[PDB]
RNA sequence: GGAAGCUGGAAGACGGAAUCGUUAUUAAGCGCCAGGUAGUCCUGGACACUGAAUCC
RNA sequence: UUUUUUUUUUUUUUU
RNA sequence: CGUAGCUGUAGAUGAAUGCUAAUUAUAGAGUAU
RNA sequence: UUUUUUUUUU
C-alpha cells in the first residue's frame, strides 16, 4: 500500500516528542498501548528508561488483551532483542488459554520465544512440547521447513521433539517425489531440513538414504549459493558422500557456476556466516575477488564495510594478513559513509582481528605472529575511526550499541597489557560503564534450578546468579588448555565464542565475588 | 416502523461475553446449562442425579421436554397489572449472569472458564 | 479532622398550606437581617419548588347512579433557599426557625467541607542582573461568584446519582427475584 | 443471638445466613429481630435431619 | 521467580489466573461494605417491611 | 414448584452439604477501625462533604419518616492514586454511583431509623473501602 | 457583501498582509456565493475593477482563472482561536459558562404566581429552550475543490516557481486531513 | 522562526541557513544526510556568524534559535563543541536590553510580560530545548565550562517563578534538566527546587519517583 | 471534461446505453426514465465531484501496468449509486473487463434450491447458471482469447471449496477410527524412553496414508486438457452436479495472469450481511429463528469478502450502498475489511446542482409550469435530496 | 381469577326502515396511568395526539 | 459538519 | 406512545379468537377434564 | 420489520 505518516508540525518545532508520549502512557487505554509502541519500533533513537516503563505496564494491563492483540505485541518484539524480568510473569499468565489447537500459531509462538528468554519447563515448555508433537498430522510443507531452522537454535533438546519432525518430512517428500517441480520444490526440502536436525547431533537410518541422491547423474542441483548446505550437513562426526557423487562435480569445483560483481560476492559471503564451513583449498577463491572488486569506488562504499564485519571470523579465508588488507590505502578522504551506519561496523572489525594477533603463539598454537610493524598500522586506523563516533554515537539503535560493548572493552586490555590516543575519554566514559536495556540470556533447562535465579549486571548483560546459590555454581589435546582459560571448542565456530566467553569471566570477577565458575553451556553451532 | 427494541434500540434480554464475540437470550441459557450437566457434576467431584435423563437433546424437543423449559422459564417480562408507570420491568440479566458464571459452564464457541458478562 | 471542618452551604426549604402563612415567614426572615454584627448581613437566594396539589374523587347524595361528582382540593405551598459561606452559625441558624408562623414546617441540608494538605510552597522569587559580558449591592450576597459556581456544580451531580440509585431499587413486592425459589 | 445453632451442617447455614441479611435492613424492629430469629433455631431443632 | 517475579510463578502453580482471581478481590470488598444477600433461597421473607 | 429448586442446586445456590460461635461481619468491623484519639487529629486525608436532612417545625404527633439519610460525596480526580488503584475504586461500587460528567463519587447508607447510628455507620465503611483499594 | 468580500482579499494577497481574525470571516462569502445557482447565468459586478479582467462570467469562472499563488491560501489558512494556548505556553483552562444568573431579595417571584400570569398581555415565561449554533463547513468545502487543481498541474511541464503551490496544499495538517486516498498519490507523482 | 517575504554583515543570510539545516534533519524515513556534511555545514556558517557584529532591535530571538536546536535533539545527531552561535544570541542583548526599556508578586510580572506582544520566544516551547541541549553538549565526562553555567543559571531563574500554571509535559523537562552532573552547583538547594520538586511528584505520582534522574541525568543521553 | 465542467448532464444513446448494459440501468434510475413520454429522448446522467477524484485514480492504475498506484477497492458511504451510471459505461468504453451486478441479492430472496453438504456452505444450482450466462452478454470476445494457467487446474471442490479446506471437515472421522486400529500395534519398558516413540512413529506412517486415499476429489475429468477460459460449455449443460464447481474455477482464475485489466463493481452490499429469506436447521436456539444467513450462501459468499481484494493483481472492486433495504445506524467499517482511509461519504446537492438537476427534467416535458420564483422555495422543502426531490416535483406539478 | 403456546368448519356480509343527540381544539379514532391498602372488569373518574363537514 | 452525524414526537422542572 | 412516512409479502372471497390433558404469576387456600 | 468480531482456505 502506499505508505503516509505526517508530522506534528501545528506550531513548526514546539515541545518535545520523546517526553510528550511519556507521560500519556501512564494512564491510557489498553488500544492506546499498542499504537505508541509501534512508534519506538520505527523510531531513530531509543531511549532505555522508556522501554521499561512499557514493559512494567503490560503485565498489570494484560487482563483485557485479546489473544490476537497478544501475539501482534510480541511480534513486534522481535527487533533490538529487549525484554524485562516481569514480562515473562505476563505472558505465562495467558499462554494456556490460547491454546485453541492452532495451525500456524505452533510456528509464531515458537519462533517469537526463542529470543529473550524462554524454555520454562513447568510453565511453558510442557504445554508448547505436549501439543505439538501431537499435531503433527495437519502441519504444512511452507510451516514444517520454517520450524528446522527454530529448533537448530534451541538448547539442551529430547529425543521426543527431535524424531517428531524427522519422520514428518520423509513421507511428506515421498508425496511430491512422484523442471521447476523438482529443482526447485524437490531437492529445496531436501538440504534445508537436513542441515536443522544435523546440529543436534541426530539422524536416523530411514532419513539419510533418502536424503542423499539415489542416483549420481542428478546434476544441475542447485547454484552456488545453495550446495554449501549439503557441505555442511556432513563433516560432523562421520558424514560422507553427500558432498559430491565422487569429489568431481561440473559446477561446484571450477570456481563454483560464475562469480562476479553483478551482486554475487555477497550472497556467497554472507551464506558462510551462518554455516559453520571452513575455507578449503577450493574455497579459498573467494579472498582472491577482493583485491580486484575493492578497487572500485562503489564498492568501496556500498558493500566494502558489510563485508569486512560479517567475515572477520576465520582470518585466513578472507584477507591475505591481517594488516595489509585492513589497513586505510586511500580511506583518509572516503572515512564518512552514512553517519554511523557503517562506520561502526569498522570498529568491530579491527576489534576481532586484535584477538587474533595476541592467541596466536601466546599459550593457544595454530600460527604465528607477523612483524612487530605490523601493530603500528593497525593502531594508525582505530585512532582515527573513534572519533567520528563520538558527534554520531546518539544515531544507534538498541541493537547497535549491545555489540559496541563487547568490540569497545577488548581495547582497554591490550592497550594498558605490559597505544590508542582516545582511550582515556571515549572509552572510559559511556562505552566501559553502559546502561541500555539489557536482555535476558538463552538458558537451558537441564539443571532444573528455575527457582533460585537472580541477574548481575556485567558484559553479556544479564546472567543467572542467586543469593542462595551466589558464587556456588553457574556464576585432552582439547581439553587441558583448550578447557581452561580458551574454554571453547572448535566447534560452533570458536572464534567469536572465545571473546564473549573470556570477557564475561573478568568481569564477574573485577566487580564481583563470584569464584569456582563452570562456564559449559556450548550451543550448537 | 415495528422495529424491536424501540426508539433506542432497547435489549433486557441479551448477556454479553468477555471472551469471543456470542451472545444469546436468556431462552437459551436455560437449554446450554441442562445439555452441559456431565461437566458441572464432575467439577464438584440418587437425589443429586436426578436430572440426568434431561440431559438428552431429542428429549428437549419432545413434548415433555418442552414443558420442562417453559416451566423453568418464568418469562419474567411478564407482571401483574398494577406494574405501570414508574413500576416497570428492569433486565433480569443480573439474576442470570451470576449463575452462568458461578456454575462454571462453558462457552459453546470456546471452551473457557466462566467470562459471562450482562450486556 | 473536626476542628477543620466549615459549614459549605445550608439549603432552608419551606412547605406552607395557606398562601398567608408562606407571606408571613418571608417577611420574618428579613426582619431578622440587617441587624448582625458584620457591615452585610447574609443574603439567601430565592428558589420556588413549584405548588403541588391533590384532589381525590367520590360518588354524589346515596343511592345515586353516579350522576354528579363532588371534588375536595387540597393545594400545597413550598419555598426553597440557598446558603454560601456560613461564617455564623448562631446567626442563620437561629434566625431561619426564628421566622416561622404558624403551621409551617421546615427542613435544612446541612453541608460540610474538610481541607486537604495546605498547599504552601512557592517562597521568595529569585533575583539576578545581566553578566554585562467595596461595590457591594444593597440586596445581594457578599460572597464571591466563583465559589458559588464550584458549590452549585457539586449539588447537581449528587441528585442525578441519587435519582439513577433509586430507580434501579424500585420494584413491587420488595425481596423477590426471578426463579429464586 | 448467635450462641448456639443446629447440630445439622445443612440447618446451620440456613440459620446463620439470615442473620448477616437481617442486620442490614431496614423496616425490622431491634425487639422483633431477636424473636424472629430465637423462634427459629427451636423449630428447625424439631424435625427430622435434612438428609 | 528471579527476583521481581517471585510471586507471579508461585501463584500460577496453585492455579491463579489473571482473570479469575482479579474479580474475587472487588467481590471481597463488595460484600463487606454492602449486604450478604446473594438471591438465597429463604432470604425474600427478611426483606419485606413489617406491617 | 420442586423442579425450580432442583436447578438451584445444580448453580451451587443452596445450603445442602454433600453448635457453633461465629463472628457477625458488623461486629468484625468494628474490631478493626482505626479511630481518632482527639479532634485535633485528621482521620481521612482527602476531601469530603457530608450532608443530611434534619426535620424542623411545630410539635407533631408523629415522626415524619425518610428524614435519616446521610452520604458523602468526594472527587476522583482530586484524589491522588495509582493507575491500577483508581480502576478498582470504581469497579467495587460500579457505575451507577459514578458520574461521567464531572467525575465524582457519591456514597449514601441508610439501614437505620435513627440519625445517630446511621451516621456513625457510613464512616466505618468508608475506612475499610480504601484499606482494599490500595492493593 | 459578495460584491466586497473577494477585493478585499485580493488586495491582501498583493500586499502580503493578511489577518488570522479576518481571513476566516471573509472565506464564508465566497463559499456560500460560489455554489449560488445564479453562477454562470449571473453577470459581472457592477465595480469597474472586473471590466479589465481577463476571467469573466461574475464569480463562476473569475475563481477557475485564479493564479495558483493565492489558491494555497484558502487551503493553508490557520483556523485557530486566541485561546489555543496548549502547545507552547503552558497549561490553561478554558471557560464554559459565562453567564451566571443569580436571583436576589428585590426581583424575586411572588409566591401566589397564578394571579402573575394573568397581569401580562401575552405568554412571557416559558420552558426552558435554547437553541444552539452548528458550525458549517466554514470555506472547507471550497478548498476540497481547489486542491484537486493543483493535481492536475503536475505532468504540464510547468515552471519550478509554480510547482511550489502544489507542495504547500497537499502538506495541510488541519484542512484536508486524511479523508480520501489522493494525499500519498498526488505526493507520489 | 518566521523568516518570510545586511545593515553591516551577515544579518539576513544567517537566518536563511539557519531554518536550511533544520529541513534537513526533520526527515522521518533514512538517514538525514553524511556526518561528513554536517561538519562542513557546520563550519561554513560557524566564521560567517563570528563576524555577525559582535545595538538595537535586530538580534536573533530566541523564537528562531530554538527551531534550530529543536532539530538536533531528535534526529540523534550531537550538537559540535562549538559555541561561538551562543556567545552572539539571547543573553547579549535579548535579556540586557529588555530590562533597560522601561514585592514577591512583581518577579512573575517581570518574566511574563516577554511573551506578552513582541514574543521573543514561544513561551515553554522554545526555552524548553536550550537547557537540555546545553545539558548533553559535552556528552562524555571523567570558557566553554564557565559560559555554561552563566547560561544554565540565567534561563533556570525565569522560569521558576512561574512554574506553577505550566503544562505537566513541560514541567517534566525542566525539573529534569537540573539535577545532573553537568548542571551548576548550589542551585538545587532548599531555596526554590527542593521544596518545588515533591509538588510536581505530589500532582503526578504515577510517575517514577526515585529515577528521576534516569532520561537524562547524570548517564548524558 | 475537467474541473471546470462539474454537474453537468451528458447525453445517451437509448440503443447504445442497452448495449452497454445489457442486465439494466445502475441504480433506481429505471423509475426516472419511464415517466419521460417521449420515446426518443436521450439519457442524461450528471457528473457530480466525487466521480472526479475517482476517475483520475483509475487513469494513472492503467499507464504504471504496462507501488504508486492503489493496489485496493473503495466504499461509497453516506447519491452513492448515481456515480456507477457513469463510471461502468466510460470504463466498458476504454476496453476494461467489468463484472455488472446491480442486484446481486436476486439470487438469495427468490425460488432456488438448496443441497445440504459436508463443507457447510449451501449451493445453489438455479441461480448458480445465471451468474456466467449474464457476464457474458458484453463480456464476449475476450474470455476466449484469454489464456488459461496450468498452475490452477482442478483443486476446487464441488462447492468451490479448496481440497485443503474440504479435507479438514472429516479430520474427526479420521481421528477416531485411527485411534481404535492402534491396538493392534500397541499390544507387542525397554529404555522408557525408545519404545514409547517408536509407537508414536506409526501413526506418522498411517496418517500420511489415509490423507490420500478415502478423500477422492473430483478434478474436472470432463475437460481433461483446457486450452481457454470461455470454452467451457459443459458447466451449462449439466446443472445437476457442476453447477458451482465451475463457478469457483473462473473467480481463482481471474487472480494469478495479468493480461488485461479487470473491474467489479457490487451495488447494495449492505443487504448481503443481513439474514436471507430461506428456513433451515442451523439456528443458534433464537438467533435466525431457523433461518439461513445470506452471507452463508454460495452467491453472496462469492461478492462477500473485502480483505481479498490484495490477490486482484489485474485490477480491483468497488461497492456502494445508498437504498433504504435496512437501517445503517453505525454502520461500522472496521469490522468488515474496508478501511477509514478508503471510504468517501458524499453530501447532499449543493445549491449550483439542484438548479441543473430542475432545469433538465424541463427539457423533457415532464414538469408543467415551473417558475424561477419558487426554484430557491423548493430546496429547504426536500432539503436538497435527490430521493426527496424527484418524488416531490413527480407528485405535484413542480414549482 | 388474569394472561400465554398449540389446536381451529360456533352459526356473522342482515340493512340504506327505525330509536337514542352533537351549542368546533365539540363529533370520530387511537395511546398512557392515578385510586380502589395481595391478585381482581369491557363501567365511572382523569390527561395527551390526528382531527373533517353542515342551512343550526 | 469535505476525518460532522448516521436520526420521529408526550401530559412538572434549567427559579 | 398508537395509527407513522418509508418498505417486503396473497391488488386476503379464507382472519370471526370462544371451546380445551395443561402451563405462567399473586395469595394461607383458586382444585378436578 | 432479524448485522460482524478474537481466525485453519491460493
Amino acid at each position: 500500500f502506499s505508505s503516509l505518516r505526517l508530522s506534528q508540525k501545528d506550531a513548526r518545532g514546539s515541545g518535545y516528542l520523546p517526553a510528550q508520549r511519556f507521560l500519556s502512557l501512564l494512564k491510557a487505554s489498553p488500544e492506546e498501548y499498542r499504537s505508541l509502541l509501534r512508534e519506538a519500533t520505527q523510531a531513530k533513537i531509543v531511549d532505555p528508561a522508556f522501554l521499561r516503563v512499557a514493559s512494567q505496564r503490560f503485565f498489570a494491563l494484560s487482563d483485557r488483551f485479546y489473544p490476537p492483540e497478544i501475539l501482534d505485541i510480541l511480534s513486534d518484539f522481535a527487533s533490538f532483542p529487549y525484554s524485562d524480568e516481569a514480562l515473562l510473569a505476563a505472558v505465562a499468565g495467558r499462554l494456556e488459554d490460547q491454546l485453541v489447537e492452532p495451525s500456524p500459531k505452533r510456528l509464531a509462538a515458537l519462533l517469537s520465544l526463542s529470543a529473550r528468554l524462554g524454555l520454562c519447563h513447568p510453565s511453558i515448555r510442557d504445554p508448547l512440547t505436549k501439543h505439538i508433537e501431537e499435531k503433527m498430522y495437519a502441519f504444512d510443507a511452507a510451516l514444517l521447513d520454517s520450524l528446522c531452522r527454530t529448533v537448530g537454535s534451541l538448547l539442551s533438546p529430547r529425543l521426543p521433539l527431535l524424531d517428531g519432525l524427522a519422520t514428518q518430512a520423509q513421507l511428506l517428500a515421498s508425496d511430491l517425489r512422484a523442471d521447476e517441480v523438482a529443482q526447485r520444490r524437490y531437492i529445496a526440502l531436501l538440504f534445508r531440513c537436513l542441515e536443522g536436525l544435523s546440529r543436534q547431533r541426530y539422524s536416523q537410518s530411514a532419513l539419510v538414504d533418502a536424503c542423499v541422491a539415489c542416483a549420481e547423474q542428478h546434476g544441475q542441483a542447485f547454484p552456488l549459493h545453495d550446495t554449501l548446505r549439503a557441505v555442511a550437513a556432513a563433516r560432523r562426526l562421520d558424514l560422507a558422500g553427500i558432498e559430491e557423487p565422487l569429489r568431481r562435480s561440473d559446477m561446484a569445483d571450477k570456481v563454483n557456476r560464475a562469480t562476479d560483481r553483478g551482486d554475487q560476492l555477497l550472497a556467497l559471503l554472507r551464506h558462510l556466516d551462518l554455516l559453520r564451513l571452513r575455507d578449503s583449498q577450493l574455497l579459498q577463491k573467494v579472498s582472491e575477488a577482493v583485491e580486484l572488486h575493492s578497487q572500485k569506488a562503489a564498492f568501496l562504499a556500498t558493500q566494502l564495510p558489510e563485508a569486512l564485519l560479517h567475515l572477520t571470523r576465520l582470518a585466513p579465508a578472507d584477507l591475505r594478513l591481517p594488516v595489509a588488507l585492513l589497513s586505510q590505502p586511500s580511506l583518509l578522504a572516503m572515512a564518512p559513509r552514512l553517519s554511523a551506519a557503517q562506520l561502526q561496523q569498522l570498529l568491530s572489525a579491527s576489534a576481532l582481528v586484535l584477538f587474533q594477533h595476541i592467541q596466536r603463539r601466546e599459550g593457544g598454537q595454530g600460527g604465528d605472529p607477523l612483524i612487530a610493524r605490523e601493530a603500528e598500522a593497525l593502531a594508525k586506523t582505530v585512532e582515527r575511526f573513534l572519533d567520528l563516533l563520538k558527534p554520531q554515537f546518539l544515531s544507534l539503535n538498541l541493537r547497535d550499541r549491545r555489540a559496541l560493548k563487547e568490540a569497545a572493552s577488548l581495547f582497554l586490555v591490550e592497550a594498558k597489557g605490559a597505544a590508542l590516543a582516545p582511550k582515556t575519554v571515549d572509552f572510559c566514559c559511556f562505552l566501559e560503564e553502559a546502561d541500555v536495556a539489557p536482555p535476558l540470556p538463552l538458558a537451558p533447562s537441564g539443571g532444573v534450578d528455575f527457582q533460585s535465579v537472580g541477574l548481575v549486571e556485567a558484559c553479556s548483560r544479564l546472567v543467572l546468579c542467586a543469593d542462595a546459590r551466589f558464587s556456588e555454581t553457574r556464576n585432552e589435546t582439547t581439553t587441558c588448555k583448550l578447557g581452561g582459560v580458551s574454554t571453547d571448542l572448535p566447534v560452533s565456530i570458536t572464534p567469536q565464542a572465545a571473546s564473549s566467553l573470556l570477557l564475561t569471566q573478568l568481569a564477574l570477577i573485577r566487580r564481583g565475588i563470584l569464584r569456582h565458575e563452570i562456564q559449559t553451556c556450548i550451543p550448537p553451532p | 416502523a415495528r422495529r424491536v427494541g424501540g426508539i433506542g434500540r432497547r435489549c433486557f434480554l441479551t448477556l454479553h461475553c468477555s471472551a469471543c464475540s456470542f451472545f444469546f437470550q436468556t431462552s437459551d441459557a436455560i437449554k446450554l446449562i441442562l445439555t452441559q450437566q456431565h461437566h458441572i457434576l464432575r467439577k464438584k467431584g440418587a437425589s443429586k442425579f436426578s436430572l440426568l435423563p434431561l440431559a438428552d437433546a431429542s428429549l428437549l424437543l419432545k413434548r415433555r421436554g418442552a414443558l420442562v423449559l417453559r416451566s423453568l422459564h418464568g418469562d419474567p417480562l411478564v407482571g401483574s397489572r398494577r406494574q405501570r408507570g414508574e413500576f416497570a420491568p428492569q433486565a433480569p440479566t443480573a439474576e442470570m449472569a451470576k449463575m452462568l458464571n458461578k456454575s462454571c459452564v462453558p462457552c459453546p464457541r470456546c471452551k473457557r472458564e466462566g467470562r459471562w458478562e450482562e450486556g | 479532622a473536626l476542628s477543620a471542618y466549615s459549614l459549605r452551604s445550608l439549603i432552608v426549604t419551606y412547605n406552607s398550606r395557606n398562601r398567608s402563612s408562606m407571606n408571613a415567614t418571608i417577611e420574618n426572615l428579613k426582619n431578622a437581617l440587617r441587624w448582625t454584627s458584620p457591615s452585610e448581613s447574609s443574603s439567601p437566594s430565592s428558589a420556588p419548588s413549584s405548588a403541588p396539589s391533590s384532589a381525590p374523587s367520590s360518588s354524589w347524595s346515596p343511592f345515586k347512579y353516579k350522576y354528579a361528582l363532588r371534588h375536595y382540593v387540597f393545594e400545597d405551598h413550598r419555598y426553597a433557599f440557598a446558603f454560601y459561606d456560613v461564617n455564623s452559625v448562631q446567626e442563620v441558624v437561629s434566625a431561619a426557625l426564628g421566622a416561622m408562623a404558624g403551621e409551617t414546617c421546615c427542613s435544612c441540608r446541612f453541608s460540610w467541607r474538610f481541607a486537604g494538605r495546605p498547599p504552601v510552597s512557592l517562597p521568595t522569587p529569585p533575583r539576578l542582573v545581566p553578566s554585562s559580558r467595596a461595590t457591594v449591592l444593597r440586596g445581594h450576597c457578599p460572597t464571591d461568584k466563583e465559589f458559588i459556581r464550584r458549590a452549585l456544580e457539586e449539588e447537581q451531580a449528587v441528585e442525578r446519582i441519587r435519582k439513577k440509585l433509586d430507580k434501579k431499587q424500585l420494584q413491587w413486592f420488595p425481596g423477590k427475584t426471578p426463579w429464586a425459589p | 443471638v448467635a450462641h448456639s445453632l443446629p447440630k445439622d451442617l445443612k440447618y446451620r447455614e440456613s440459620v446463620a445466613h439470615a442473620i448477616r441479611v437481617l442486620e442490614r435492613s431496614r423496616g425490622w424492629d431491634f425487639e422483633s429481630k431477636v424473636k424472629a430469629v430465637n423462634a427459629l433455631v427451636e423449630v428447625w431443632n424439631r424435625l427430622a435431619p435434612g438428609r | 521467580m528471579r527476583r521481581l517475579a517471585s510471586p507471579s510463578l508461585r501463584r500460577l502453580q496453585e492455579g491463579q489466573t489473571p482473570h479469575s482471581m482479579r474479580k474475587s478481590a472487588v467481590a471481597d470488598a463488595r460484600k463487606k461494605i454492602f449486604g450478604y444477600a446473594c438471591g438465597m433461597p429463604g432470604e425474600e421473607q427478611w426483606v419485606r417491611p413489617l406491617q | 414448584y420442586r423442579n425450580k429448586y432442583r436447578l438451584r442446586r445444580l448453580v451451587g445456590m443452596t445450603h445442602d452439604i454433600d453448635g457453633r460461635t461465629f463472628v457477625t461481619p458488623l461486629t468484625k468491623l468494628q474490631h478493626q477501625a482505626a479511630l481518632p484519639r482527639s479532634p485535633l487529629h485528621a482521620r481521612f486525608d482527602f476531601p469530603h462533604t457530608v450532608h443530611y436532612d434534619v426535620f424542623w417545625g411545630p410539635p407533631q404527633v408523629e415522626e415524619e419518616p425518610n428524614k435519616s439519610g446521610c452520604w458523602v460525596s468526594f472527587r476522583v480526580a482530586d484524589l491522588k492514586l495509582s493507575d491500577s488503584q483508581e480502576q478498582r475504586l470504581l469497579d467495587i461500587l460500579g457505575p451507577e454511583r459514578y458520574d461521567e460528567q464531572t467525575g465524582v463519587v457519591c456514597l449514601e447508607a441508610d439501614v437505620f431509623p435513627q440519625l445517630n447510628h446511621n451516621a456513625a455507620y457510613l464512616g466505618d465503611i468508608l475506612q475499610q473501602l480504601m484499606r482494599e483499594v490500595k492493593k | 457583501d459578495h460584491e466586497d468580500s473577494f477585493l478585499v482579499f485580493y488586495a491582501m494577497c498583493s500586499t502580503n498582509r493578511f489577518d488570522a481574525v479576518l481571513l476566516p470571516a471573509l472565506l464564508e462569502r465566497l463559499e456560500a456565493s460560489f455554489f449560488s445557482s445564479q453562477a454562470l447565468s449571473k453577470p459581472l459586478f457592477h465595480p469597474i475593477f472586473e471590466v479589465w479582467d481577463p476571467p469573466c462570467e461574475s464569480f463562476a469562472a473569475l475563481i477557475n482563472v485564479l493564479p495558483l499563488s493565492a489558491k494555497a491560501v484558502v487551503v493553508t489558512a490557520d483556523r485557530r482561536s486566541e485561546r489555543e494556548r496548549r502547545e507552547n505556553e503552558g497549561w490553561l483552562a478554558p471557560p464554559e459558562a459565562p453567564p451566571l444568573v443569580l436571583p436576589n431579595w428585590q426581583t424575586m417571584h411572588p409566591v401566589d404566581m397564578e394571579a402573575w400570569e394573568k397581569k401580562q398581555r401575552r405568554v412571557v415565561r416559558t420552558r426552558h429552550v435554547k437553541a444552539k449554533i452548528i458550525r458549517q463547513a466554514d470555506g472547507r468545502k471550497l478548498a476540497a475543490t481547489m486542491a484537486l487543481h493543483g493535481r492536475q498541474a503536475i505532468h504540464r511541464d510547468a515552471a519550478v516557481s509554480s510547482l511550489v503551490s502544489v507542495a504547500a496544499m497537499c502538506a495541510s495538517n488541519s484542512q484536508r486531513a486524511l479523508r480520501g486516498e489522493l494525499l500519498p498519490e498526488t505526493l507520489n507523482l | 522562526g518566521l523568516v518570510q517575504s545586511d545593515t553591516e554583515s551577515a544579518l539576513w543570510e544567517s537566518r536563511v541557513l539557519a531554518a536550511l539545516l533544520s529541513s534537513f534533519l526533520r526527515v522521518d524515513d533514512y538517514r538525514p544526510s553524511l556526518d561528513f556534511v554536517l561538519l562542513l555545514s557546520d563550519a561554513l556558517r560557524n566564521s560567517l556568524r563570528r563576524t555577525a557584529v559582535l545595538h538595537e532591535k535586530d538580534v536573533l530571538s530566541l523564537k528562531e534559535t530554538g527551531a534550530l536546536l529543536s532539530s538536533f535533539a531528535t534526529s540523534g545527531y550531537a550538537v559540535p563543541p562549538s559555541l561561538m552561535a551562543c556567545l552572539v544570541e539571547h543573553f547579549l542583548y535579548d535579556v540586557d536590553l529588555f530590562l533597560t526599556s522601561s514585592s514577591s508578586s512583581s518577579a512573575e510580572e517581570a518574566e511574563q510580560l516577554s511573551q506578552s506582544f513582541f514574543c521573543s520566544s514561544r513561551g515553554r516551547a522554545t526555552p524548553g530545548d536550550c537547557a537540555t541541549l546545553l545539558h548533553s553538549l559535552a556528552s562524555p565526562s571523567p570558557n566553554l565550562e564557565k559560559l555554561r553555567f552563566e547560561a544554565m543559571t540565567q534561563a533556570w531563574r525565569l522560569v521558576a517563578p512561574v512554574l506553577h500554571l505550566l503544562q505537566p509535559p513541560c514541567k517534566l523537562l525542566i525539573l529534569n534538566s537540573l539535577q545532573t552532573a553537568h548542571a551548576p552547583p548550589d542551585v538545587s538547594s532548599t531555596a526554590f527546587f527542593q521544596r518545588s520538586l515533591e509538588t510536581f511528584l505530589r500532582d503526578n505520582p504515577d510517575v517514577d519517583s526515585s529515577l528521576l534522574g534516569s532520561l537524562f541525568g547524570t548517564q548524558g543521553r | 471534461v475537467g474541473v471546470e465542467d462539474v454537474g453537468r448532464f451528458r447525453l445517451f444513446d437509448r440503443h447504445r446505453l442497452v448495449e452497454l448494459l445489457p442486465e439494466g440501468l445502475a441504480g433506481e434510475l429505471s423509475r426516472d426514465v419511464e415517466m419521460i413520454p417521449s420515446a426518443t429522448s436521450p439519457i442524461g446522467v450528471m457528473l457530480r465531484k466525487a466521480t472526479l477524484e475517482l476517475q483520475m485514480q483509475l487513469e494513472l492504475f492503467a499507464r504504471v501496468h504496462a507501488l504508486a498506484a492503489v493496489q485496493r477497492g473503495f466504499l461509497l458511504d453516506g447519491g452513492k449509486s448515481c456515480v456507477l451510471n457513469y463510471l461502468i459505461p466510460w470504463a466498458r468504453e476504454n476496453n476494461w473487463l467489468v463484472v455488472y451486478e446491480p442486484l446481486p441479492s436476486r439470487y438469495a430472496r427468490e425460488i432456488g434450491d438448496i443441497k445440504r453438504s459436508s463443507a457447510g456452505v449451501y449451493i445453489q444450482s438455479s441461480f448458480s447458471q445465471e451468474f456466467l450466462e449474464r457476464l457474458g452478454r458484453f463480456n464476449r470476445r475476450l474470455l476466449e482469447e484469454l489464456p488459461v494457467a496450468r498452475r490452477c487446474y482442478g483443486q476446487a471442490a464441488l462447492d468451490g471449496v479448496h481440497r485443503l479446506y474440504a479435507e479438514r471437515s472429516y479430520h474427526s472421522l479420521l481421528e477416531k477410527a485411527l485411534e481404535k486400529d492402534l491396538d493392534e500395534i500397541r499390544e507387542q519398558l525397554d529404555s522408557q524412553l525408545r519404545e514409547e516413540i517408536l509407537l508414536a512413529r506409526e501413526r506418522l506412517a498411517l496418517w500420511h496414508t489415509y490423507r490420500r486415499e478415502v478423500s477422492i476429489p473430483s478434478m474436472k475429468s470432463r475437460l481433461p486438457n483446457p486450452a481457454s477460459v470461455w470454452e467451457i460449455a459443459e458447466f451449462g449443460l449439466q446443472n445437476e452436479a457442476f453447477a458451482t464447481q465451475a463457478l469457483y474455477e473462473v473467480w481463482e482464475q481471474l487472480k494469478k495472469q495479468t493480461q488485461l485489466n479487470v473491474l467489479i463493481a457490487v451495488d447494495e452490499w449492505n443487504e448481503c450481511f443481513p439474514v436471507s429469506e430461506y428456513v433451515s436447521m442451523r439456528y443458534e436456539g433464537t438467533r435466525f429463528n431457523g433461518h439461513i444467513p445470506a452471507f452463508h450462501l454460495s452467491t453472496p459468499r462469492l461478492l462477500s469478502r473485502f480483505d481479498d481484494a490484495q490477490q486482484f493483481q489485474r485490477g480491483l472492486k468497488i461497492c456502494a450502498t445508498s437504498w433504504r433495504r435496512s437501517n445503517r445506524r453505525d454502520y461500522r467499517p472496521d469490522l468488515l475489511g474496508v478501511r477509514q482511509e478508503e471510504i468517501r461519504t458524499v453530501r447532499n446537492f449543493s445549491p449550483l446542482e439542484f438548479a441543473n438537476f430542475v432545469a433538465y427534467y424541463h427539457k423533457k416535458k415532464i414538469l408543467h409550469e415551473f417558475p424561477r420564483e419558487k426554484l430557491d422555495y423548493f430546496y429547504m422543502l426536500s432539503g436538497g435530496n435527490g430521493f426527496q426531490a424527484r418524488r416531490l416535483l413527480a407528485s405535484l406539478y413542480g414549482g
